[PDB]
């Protein structure tokens, strides 16, 4: 005998992989701040068969959004794009604490917009059981 | 937490230090140029595979009028990212200047030079011309604060040094399962209003690619 | 709160309160922190506030409040100093001095304080700037004297030493006026042989490790000036070069100064000193040999590892290696006795070379072009590195980076190339068994295969084409087999990729052998069909390069085909493009039109245009007839999409058509510009329908990107044309009615830029040829674009670039559609270049300091006529104070060189009596005056109330000499950066400016 | 031109398919 020389998303599922860029409504002022681009994962946990967005930027992998896909949210268009949605957030934990936010979320194409709205919609249908 | 580490953030006016700190902080990019005041300190943590690491970034004025306490910001500092503009040749030409005032105070700390506004077509300061750090044992980064192009790379590179493990990577921050919250009918008025003037306030930026 | 109380100067301060405030900003944070930095800061922009500095250095504890203290001082000496009284200077002179004394004293204090301590010798410095040595004669010999006591002053003085020699020689030339550079070097020069003799003793004695350190700092400094006697005629090479090296604290720094003596300026014919270059080169590669490692070290390994300071020191031998045998190798070429020594330095060389450190390896690889250069055209010397550069082949092969990192790229193909010629042999070799590596398996990954061929792709041209046809062809079949072995699409599409590649990187290949160019291009056809990611556009990409290179052999019939092999493109061009997305078939039809330039005949030319064209004409047709029978089929954005794409498909043609696209744009012309207006109708509607948010909306977005392709198109044929006659006659009439009046009348968010830089154009080409046309422009779009762009710097940032650059042509074509504006837009126009002047953006600067000066130049250029006369009595002194508020104010440096002219200019034309009539007005000087005279006296007085602080003197000979200076335009501006130095302190030497 | 032809019939049949 030779003796030899001596995150969290595990519970979870992928539903849908996308990739986006997020922004927050600045109420205060009168715009638009980005808050991440990078992959936007819809996560099915395996014990209470409840779907999550989760999004990481890029390179930092830091997470700039984490909420569940609740079923009162409603995705409308934004005045400026065929290719996102925007809707109201009531507690994301991102940065901590929850907080509210006024979100925005545009993808490479319409195509993509319109796979989304689908998935979000197919999401907030299992998180309603 | 327990482990942080100050870092100066030093060069000429306008060549995107303040932009550069806030993409690190909030993901945002600022399009306005409002001038920095003296000094703004600003806590940033990444997450690395040998725990968490914290910069306490003293993004300092370029502007002489707006100097402030110019060196007196870089009293026991253990790092620092000097920055100028590649679309501008006098903010490289600067860039010796910034160095001499920042290693006067500050004798052995690893530095990074970074020349910002690489996304712009017509660049001035070819990458040829970029030299002084061979000398001067300065890491050397082309970024872009608008693109992201090499972001990442400086706190990386500094990072490393400052750990003393060049292997160290940054890694995915734990993703905690997030709240179930049901909405109250006293913050839907509020939320509603905000909603409408959102969707009438077009997005930025609709010919970028996302 | 109680924090601002040290803000109350009508009191004694408060030192207590004070380390309170400064500890809250250095040790604290938030709220605190923020509120005691703007306490600190209106402390320190207090005038008085150096008064109190000798009271804080004394009584205060805390080291960053003393630092402060300082910064307070510097600020008094760098910018007041000659305005105080005699007694204040000697003072302060005294108690800077005094406590540099006093903390070298107390070993715990010079232990724990550097920062301090250097921050006072820097202070001290700047005394020493103003005051020595005409009134400190002593300073030197008494620093000397002081010296041999204490060890501790002694390693301080030499902190001081270097600080001066810095401020002196290496950062005067911003920060002081020429006659006291000169002054401070002279008297520095004079001085320097006691200065010298004092820092060899402590070398050669040599106690304490931290003197020998900043003896060392110093002397590095010192090299950047010397002359090279003091390193040549003493012994200081041999300390250098032996016993600094050995110790590792002495090490870092002496490397950097042996670099630097690498760089003296040496008597290029003396046995003796070439000797000695020899031997301390000879020493330090010695000392590296047995103290540090061996050639044979892995420093790739030793890089990586990141050890204390060994990425400085690899980085700094790197940079002494390369300075010392740019300049000194060919010493060791020809003798026997030092080739072991060349070769072994080349191979620290190499294997520094192999550290995975990008910009290190450009430094390095800087260098091997330097030496492969020389070994291709200098005569014998290459046998000499056969095998340095066998080994820099893999080196360069192994690290070669793909063509998008441009500069990298160039630089690495330029030293491959010469490697190959040197021997062609050797680099095949290597190339064919890492090919063979990544068959079997050992080297294989999709970086490295990518790698490979860019390596491989980047040597073409520089094998003879018997030679190339045979490597070419074992590279392609090798390849050819590698995608046939792996599996997977991810696998077979990497190397595919790379396949593709390399034969596009080979046109002399590609043209020598049809069949093989047929096949190659029938394949990338069949690539334009897979979904998988990235292989549309590389096989797109590819396609053109490959055009671009052989254009020729589609465009003639081959030997055994029935047509030229463009018309079998044309054909089938449906079914090649089907699945490709708008740009890449617009890449596609671009590549067609080059072809289609290489057909001369004109009928033959015309027929395979219209042929190409074929299917966006017939949609175009279809979509003309829809949309003219009504109005209401454009709303779709559907219909918008293909109509922008059938544009830009025109524009794509046209790029590489130019001149030969004409009988295409008159097919859609008229048409076209119709479109331009129904379009712009839309815009207008939907924006009076919805206010300015529509310009947001997808919908508007649309129809404006249909309004800028086709004022694209119209800009890159203009820019192209060779019949110009048609451009005037047939073009512009129905371009500039459909586009002037459309910018003009809509609301400044609804116009576009783009007309802007069409206009530009239009202007630039054939402006010569409608000086109606060039009014009727300005007329349209001046007044009302400088309206959008006068309120601020940042508004409307197309607008404001395009806008300069619609004045600067036409300055330059149609300067006489300036003399037809009425009086008051001229004023505009003045005050619009002007405006120009203060921005900060280089676009808009440059242009408007170039329209300025071109301006002046058209009206030197009318003699003397009334126009140029009421002209310069208008705007000449406004030109001259506008010109001077932008060199003077530290926001425009950027602009230095082109201010210096035109204000030359400017004060040429008085000096020379260009101008014929007072600049005065009457009643305001005596009758017989000279604009000469006028001209000091307008200038005295303006500058004068500008900057009060500065005496009558100095300002009467700045104005002196920067008169007599007007023809000499470095001298001028030597003269006005005297001027900017003199305007940030008090008590400037007027004689400064008799500096010659 | 014999070595070329049969690298050209070999060139034909490359693909990202197995
Ligand atoms: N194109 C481009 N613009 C940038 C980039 N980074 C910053 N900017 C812009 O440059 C301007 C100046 O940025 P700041 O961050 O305010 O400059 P600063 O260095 O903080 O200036 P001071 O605080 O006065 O020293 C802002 O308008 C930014 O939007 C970049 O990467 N690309
Ligand atoms: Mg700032
Ligand atoms: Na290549």
């Amino acid at each position: 005998h030779f003796e030899p020389v001596v995150t969290m998303e595990e519970d979870e599922e992928v539903l849908y992989k996308v990739r986006a860029k997020l922004f927050r409504f600045d109420a205060d002022a009168k715009e638009w701040k980005e808050r991440g681009t990078g992959d936007c994962k819809f996560l099915k946990n395996k014990k209470t068969n409840k779907v999550r967005i989760l999004m990481r930027r890029d390179k930092t992998l830091k997470i700039c959004a984490n909420h569940i896909i609740a079923p009162e949210y409603t995705l409308k268009p934004n005045v400026g794009s065929d290719r996102s949605w925007v809707y109201a957030c009531t507690a994301d934990i991102a940065e901590g604490e929850a907080e509210a936010f006024t979100f925005a979320i545009r993808f490479g194409s319409k195509e993509n917009a319109d796979k989304f709205k689908e998935e979000f919609e197919k999401a907030q249908e299992i998180n309603k059981k | 937490p327990q482990v942080q580490f100050k870092l100066v953030l030093v060069g000429d006016g306008g060549t995107g230090k303040t932009t550069f700190v806030k993409r690190h902080l909030t993901g945002e990019f600022e399009k306005k140029y409002v001038a920095t005041l003296g000094v703004e300190v600003h806590p940033l943590v990444f997450h690395t595979n040998r725990g968490p690491i914290k910069f306490n970034v003293w993004d300092t004025a370029g502007q002489e009028k707006f100097g402030g306490l110019r060196d007196g910001y870089y009293i026991q500092a253990q790092c620092a990212i000097i920055m100028f503009d590649v679309t501008s040749r006098v903010t490289y030409k600067n860039v010796p200047n910034w160095h001499r005032d920042l290693v006067r105070v500050c004798e052995n700390i690893p530095i990074v030079l970074c020349g910002n506004k690489v996304d712009i077509k017509d660049r001035k300061v070819k990458a040829k011309s970029i030299v002084f750090h061979r000398k001067k044992n300065l890491q050397y980064y082309d970024i872009s604060a608008k693109s992201n192009y090499n972001f990442e790379k400086p706190f990386l590179w500094l990072a490393r040094k400052l750990i003393g493990d060049p292997n160290l990577e940054f890694v995915a921050m734990p993703a905690l399962a997030p709240p179930e919250v049901v909405m109250d009918p006293a913050l839907a008025a509020q939320a509603e209003h905000d909603l409408e003037v959102a969707q009438t306030t077009a997005l930025p930026d609709e010919d970028d690619d996302l | 709160g109680s924090m601002e109380g040290i803000l109350d100067f009508s009191n004694d301060l408060d030192i207590a309160l004070l380390d309170q405030v400064v500890s809250t900003f250095y040790q604290g944070s938030g709220v605190q922190q923020k509120q005691a930095q703007e306490i600190l800061t209106k402390f320190q922009d207090n005038p008085d506030a150096w008064q109190k500095a000798d009271q804080i250095l004394q009584f205060s504890t805390n080291p960053q409040s003393k630092f402060i203290a300082l910064s307070i001082l510097d600020k008094l000496i760098t910018r007041k100093w000659k305005l105080l009284p005699n007694d204040h200077r000697i003072g302060i002179r005294n108690f800077v001095v005094g406590m540099i004394i006093s903390m070298c004293q107390d070993d715990e204090v010079f232990k724990t304080q550097k920062n301090l301590i250097n921050k006072s010798d820097l202070t001290l410095v700047q005394i020493l700037k103003q005051e020595w040595p005409q009134n400190w004669p002593e300073f030197i010999p008494e620093l000397i004297g002081s010296s041999s006591s204490s060890v501790n002053v002694c390693e301080n003085n030499m902190i001081v030493l270097k600080l001066l020699s810095e401020e002196v020689f290496d950062f005067s030339a911003e920060q002081m006026t020429q006659a006291k550079a000169l002054h401070l070097k002279n008297s520095m020069s004079k001085e320097f042989e006691q200065i010298f003799k004092l820092c060899f003793q402590v070398l050669e004695q040599g106690s304490s490790s931290s003197l020998i350190v900043a003896t060392l700092e110093s002397l590095l400094r010192y090299l950047h000036w010397i002359p090279y006697r003091y390193i040549y005629e003493t012994n200081i090479l041999e300390l250098l070069s032996t016993k600094f090296m050995t110790s590792p604290d002495t090490r870092a720094i002496t490397l950097k100064c042996l670099t630097e003596v690498s760089n003296l300026k040496i008597p290029q014919d003396n046995d003796l000193i070439k000797r000695q270059t020899v031997l301390f080169f000879q020493n330090t590669l010695q000392q590296i040999a047995t103290s540090v490692m061996p050639v044979t070290a892995d420093l790739k390994a030793t890089y990586a590892n990141a050890n204390g300071n060994d990425q400085s020191f690899l980085q700094d031998l790197a940079m002494f290696l390369t300075t010392y045998l740019a300049r000194n190798r060919a010493l060791l070429e020809s003798d026997e006795s030092l080739r072991e020594l060349l070769l072994n330095a080349h191979q620290y060389l190499i294997q520094l070379s192999k550290i995975e450190e990008r910009e290190l390896f450009k430094t390095t690889l800087d260098y091997w072009h330097n030496l492969v250069a020389d070994l291709f055209y200098e005569p014998l010397k290459k046998h000499i590195y056969e095998e340095i550069c066998s080994q820099l082949r893999l080196v360069i092969i192994e690290n070669m980076v793909r063509p998008e990192e441009i500069q990298l790229y160039k630089s690495e193909r330029e030293v491959l190339v010469y490697l190959t010629h040197l021997n062609v042999i050797d680099t095949e070799e290597i190339m064919i068994s890492k090919l063979a590596r990544q068959i079997d398996g050992s080297e294989w990954s999709w970086h490295n295969i990518n790698t490979l061929s860019w390596a491989i792709g980047s040597i073409s041209g520089t094998m003879s084409e018997d030679t190339e046809k045979r490597f070419v062809v074992t590279v392609i079949k090798d390849l050819l087999g590698l995608c046939e072995q792996k599996r997977g699409k991810d696998n077979k599409a990497v190397v595919a990729s790379d396949i593709m590649y390399v034969v596009g990187q080979y046109p002399r290949f590609l043209k020598a052998h049809w069949n093989f160019l047929r096949t190659v291009i029938l394949k990338l056809f069949e690539f334009m069909h897979e979904t998988h990611e990235g292989v549309q556009d590389m096989a797109c990409d590819t396609f053109i390069k490959i055009v671009q290179k052989c254009k020729y052999h589609f465009v003639i019939q081959q030997p055994r085909e029935s047509e030229p092999f463009i018309q079998t493109i044309i054909r089938d061009i449906q079914k090649t493009t089907a699945d490709l997305q708008p740009q890449q078939v617009h890449t596609f039809y671009k590549a067609c039109g080059i072809i289609i330039s290489e057909e001369r005949s004109v009928a033959e030319r015309n027929r395979l245009l219209s042929d190409l064209m074929q299917l966006p004409n017939m949609a175009w047709d279809t979509i003309v007839e829809q949309s003219t029978a009504n109005p209401t089929l454009l709303l779709d954005s559907e219909t918008v999409k293909i109509i922008a794409n059938i544009i830009k498909t025109n524009v794509a043609v046209c790029t590489s058509m130019g001149a030969d696209f004409y009988p295409q744009l008159g097919h859609i012309y008229y048409n076209m510009l119709q479109l331009y207006r129904a379009v712009s109708s839309m815009i207008s509607a939907q924006v009076a329908a919805e206010g300015l948010i529509a310009t947001k909306t997808p919908k508007v977005r649309g129809l404006r990107t249909i309004k800028k392709e086709i004022l694209k198109l119209v800009e890159t044929y203009i820019s192209k044309a060779r019949n110009l006659d048609d451009v005037v006659k047939v073009l512009v009439e129905p371009l500039l009615n459909a586009v002037l009046e459309d910018y003009m009348n809509n609301v400044p968010d609804a116009r576009d830029a783009e007309v802007l830089n069409c206009m530009t154009t239009v202007v630039e080409k054939v402006g010569h040829m409608i000086p109606q046309g060039v009014i009727l422009i300005l007329q349209s779009v001046f007044e009302c674009t400088l309206d959008m762009i006068n309120k601020d710097f940042t508004e409307y940032p197309e607008h404001r670039v395009e806008f300069y650059k619609l004045l600067k042509v036409i300055n330059e074509k149609s300067f006489a559609a300036f003399l037809e504006l009425p009086p008051a837009a001229f004023k505009l126009f003045v005050d619009a270049i002007c405006w120009a002047f203060k921005h900060n953006n280089r676009d808009v600067e440059v242009n408007g300091l170039q329209i300025a000066l071109d301006l002046v130049k058209n009206i030197e250029r009318m003699g003397n006529v009334p126009f140029a006369n009421e002209f310069h009595k208008n705007y000449f002194f406004i030109f001259v104070s506008e010109t001077f508020f932008v060199l003077t104010d530290s926001d425009h440096k950027s602009g230095f060189s082109k201010q210096a002219l035109l204000l030359m200019k400017l004060i040429s034309l008085v000096y020379d009596n260009k101008i014929s009539v007072p600049l005065y007005q009457e009643a305001e000087v005596p009758q017989g005056t000279s604009n000469q005279v006028y001209l000091s006296q307008y200038l005295a007085n303006m500058l004068s109330n500008a900057f009060p602080h500065l005496t009558s003197e100095q300002i009467a000979s700045f104005l002196s000499a920067l008169t007599k200076q007007c023809k000499d335009l470095v001298v001028f501006k030597g003269t006005l950066r005297d001027f900017l130095v003199q305007i940030k302190e008090v008590g400037g030497d007027p004689t400064d400016y008799l500096f010659a | 031109d014999d070595t070329v032809d049969e690298m050209t019939k070999k060139f034909g049949t490359l693909t990202i398919h197995d």
